[PDB]
DNA sequence: TGGAGAATCCCGGTGCCGAGGCCGCTCAATTGGTCGTAGACAGCTCTAGCACCGCTTAAACGCACGTACGCGCTGTCCCCCGC
DNA sequence: CGGGGGACAGCGCGTACGTGCGTTTAAGCGGTGCTAGAGCTGTCTACGACCAATTGAGCGGCCTCGGCACCGGGATTCTCCAG
């Protein structure tokens, strides 16, 4: 069996960021949920989004929307730097 | 086939982009899921995880430990307002709130 | 345009106290108001700018009006 | 005229 | 005349207050004026998107909601004061019902 | 073929069948959904409607009115306390709120 | 021009067939409308979790029931599910 | 069994208000608290059971509790 | 014998300061299971309840009951007030729309 | 204004229980083709939004006197706190 | 069970909007003129879905460990002092 988890990929955030520190696994719980919660709500804000213009699809204009949505402000603008950076490096 | 590398580090991103390609596929949230999506989102999910991660660090440097516990989150979610403003009807488990004390309730 | 925050008058939240089943009304309740007032009434408009620019459009639509209300939780009927 | 008040015209 | 000199039927401070609250929450009309409204809207627009242009039903949609939220807040303010012993509203308890609220 | 009969005729429904799943399908909720689901959906819609609408005319019926106007509609909606609790975040346009008064203020 | 989709008619003789006499004004029944649009999306979401959670990709009455049982409280949903039964009783 | 809303314990929602930062508690607060903690708990436990039985089930596992909470708008994290 | 009894109010703020920070849990976990098992008593009967559904259930109850208690006390010191009263409980609950 | 009570903090040392790092494998991740298809895209209407003005009159600004609730100060003793 | 203390009622000041009236003024009705992009549809074209093949880092599991928690000791510190 196998159980999908993000916990390694906030292990390697968590160690690009921080190298000198850890984290517990009630934080990693905490974490994992917190990440499908984000994703949860960014996912639904984006597919509504799509479904109200008639839209089939879901482009980086959904998820910029659903982020200068959700997310508040200067968390906001500093996502969508980093949204835009990494497309920006995939066209490169 | 030849050399298989993964999308999200041409993108220069932790977080993974086929994981959240086969989830938005999986939910049935659109017809079609583009290709500078998923990319997009990881890298929101990144920097969310990268800041949060950050605050709980400097709030355990500030208690004395190396270990992110969930009051180190919780305390970190709840420091600032953005993330209060954020995090407004989330509760955190196996967390308390900030020790604030009242002015009138000060002897 | 510079300065109509004024706009919202002072009988104008009288009437909106009577509404809300208000005895009495002080003079300081009118500032508070209007800023909470202003508050919400920018992350509505805020909300419904993304809105329009998430689809290339230059008008604000009551349709989106109502689903940045809904985004919030403050669903509005009759739009 | 109404001089100062209403009254009761 | 008025019984003599005399003055105007002046109603006591409250009891017009009440037939204002009677006659004024079953007419179910609009309590900002709607070029004020709007105005409000484009000024706090000139900080965002510039060339933006407001519809009449979505600038009508705005105003209702933003009725309807700010006598639900003037109701909570109500409830507060009367929770405090009071009459009068206060700008602290619009700030405690904000916050109760999760607004402040 | 044969006779076309909707399926709300079937069902012994008003609301439709047809429009529903319609709906269903292209709200891209489901990668498959049932034939039971939209009547199901629509007998609820139906009840809901009829039950609102029902509250409507007899808050209305005491107020000289032959129309459902948004002030019956709030009026119905409010006075009814599982309406209120199920459309607790709901607001009404040209509705108002019920007009009680307190205690405290009646002198 | 285009033809838009719309509750007008199954509203209408709903009203009729419980007020034979009574009628409805254009702003009430653009809410009654609104109201219906977005009961239907809540509980289609509902559904549409309580699908994704199960693994399930198929959304049959059970889902519906479900959904009107979990967002309508009190009794309110009970006799609603019960004309849903009723409905599935007419319908096989 | 069957009474056992007195399971609550006074001190306990003594501890649940010194963490919300209560000074000074009334001996009325405890009857009230334990009243809003039974219709909360129902309601969550009712939609947790509906979860479970959707899904034929006779044991309510965490995430029906996870999306029970979600439902009402009270995410919880963790599990 | 007691030379001092520490006067009333400042012993609050210390349990207060504990509490605030602190991490564990203040419902004991069997009355409350036990609570959970009477309440599902009313719904569908042989029902089960497993030990991370508990601890959601205790950690979801543990913090809406801080934050009512917040509110209760924002509420008291809003009237003038320190005692927080099941009145103060009831007009948070009809502002918060509960 | 120098002692107690209770209480938190610090420190050294130790148990140990998850925490963190390492190996096979696989199934989910990546690579390489077509191809209908949905999404940009550009030329048309023309719908409804933006702008200016006469008038008016009811909403609104400011002023005049008043009282009733807001607020400052006390007492009881009953309710709450510390043990 | 002994002590503290403050909620509520009472008394007294006070003052500031309450209500109304004199005066202002712009919201709104109605009209006309201009026009920016909603919207509409034909056309082009990359793009995500789909599928076959391949390979590769997360998952499961296991081994070692080291900081979290706790148990002994010792002090700084809040509180209430009677002075």
């Amino acid at each position: 069996t196998r159980k999908e988890s993000y916990a390694i990929y906030v292990y390697k955030v968590l160690k690009q960021v921080h190298p000198d520190t850890g984290i517990s696994s009630k934080a990693m719980s905490i974490m994992n949920s917190f990440v499908n919660d984000v994703f949860e709500r960014i996912a639904g804000e984006a597919s509504r989004l799509a479904h109200y213009n008639k839209r089939s699809t879901i482009t980086s204009r959904e998820i910029q929307t659903a982020v200068r949505l959700l997310l508040p402000g200067e968390l906001a603008k500093h996502a969508v730097s980093e949204g835009t950076k990494a497309v920006t490096k995939y066209t490169s | 086939r030849a050399k298989a590398k993964t999308r999200s580090s041409r993108a220069g991103l932790q977080f993974p982009v086929g994981r959240v390609h086969r989830l938005l596929r999986k939910g049935n949230y659109a017809e079609r899921v583009g290709a500078g999506a998923p990319v997009y989102l990881a890298a929101v999910l990144e920097y969310l995880t990268a800041e949060i991660l950050e605050l709980a660090g400097n709030a355990a440097r500030d208690n004395k430990k190396t270990r992110i516990i969930p009051r180190h989150l919780q305390l970190a979610v709840r420091n600032d307002e953005e993330l209060n403003k954020l995090l407004g009807r989330v509760t955190i488990a196996q967390g308390g709130v900030l020790p604030n004390i009242q002015s009138v309730l000060l002897p | 345009l510079r300065d109509n925050i004024q706009g919202i008058t002072k009988p104008a939240i009288r009437r909106l106290a009577r509404r809300g089943g208000v005895k009495r009304i002080s003079g300081l309740i009118y500032e508070e108001t209007r800023g909470v007032l202003k508050v919400f009434l920018e992350n509505v408009i805020r909300d419904a700018v993304t809105y329009t620019e998430h689809a290339k459009r230059k008008t604000v639509t009551a349709m989106d009006v109502v689903y940045a209300l809904k985004r919030q939780g403050r669903t509005l009927y009759g739009f | 005229h109404y001089q100062g008040w209403k009254s009761s015209w | 005349a008025t019984g003599g000199v005399k003055k105007p039927h002046r109603y006591r401070p409250g009891t017009v207050a009440l037939r204002e609250i009677r006659r004024y929450q079953k007419s179910t009309e609009l309590l900002i004026r709607k070029l004020p409204f709007q105005r409000l809207v484009r000024e706090i627009a000139q900080d965002f998107k510039t060339d933006l242009r407001f519809q009449s039903s979505a600038v009508m949609a705005l105003q209702e909601a933003s009725e309807a939220y700010l006598v639900a807040l003037f109701e909570d303010t109500n409830l507060a004061a009367i929770h405090a012993k009071r009459v009068t509203i206060m700008p602290k308890d619009i700030q405690l019902a904000r916050r109760i609220r999760g607004e402040r």
